[PDB]
């Protein structure tokens, strides 16, 4: 039952690394430029 | 059924002829002549985009 009976799980478009990169960008922006980068 | 048969690492009691997973589908059989336990893997499938 590796894929059960016609039931397929799809991956996300943004990988965990890409989400981590967005979080890093948000943290670097807030820390180094505060409220101005938004 | 339809599937791919492979050598199993499962240990069956001599009574049991096949097994099932938590969702009650068959995933292993005992060959009726050799008594070897074989795992059943569904044949590959998926969507096409």
């Amino acid at each position: 039952a590796q894929k059960f009976n016609g039931l397929t799980v799809l991956p996300p478009l943004l990988t965990d690394e890409m989400i981590a990169q967005y979080t890093s960008a948000l943290l670097a922006g807030t820390i180094t430029s505060g409220w101005t980068f938004g | 059924g339809t599937g791919v048969l492979t050598k199993s690492n499962k240990k069956f009691l001599p009574f049991q002829q096949f097994g099932r997973d938590i969702v009650d589908t068959t995933d292993a059989v005992r060959d009726p002549q050799t008594l070897e336990i074989l795992d059943i893997t569904p044949c590959s499938f998926g969507g096409v985009s």
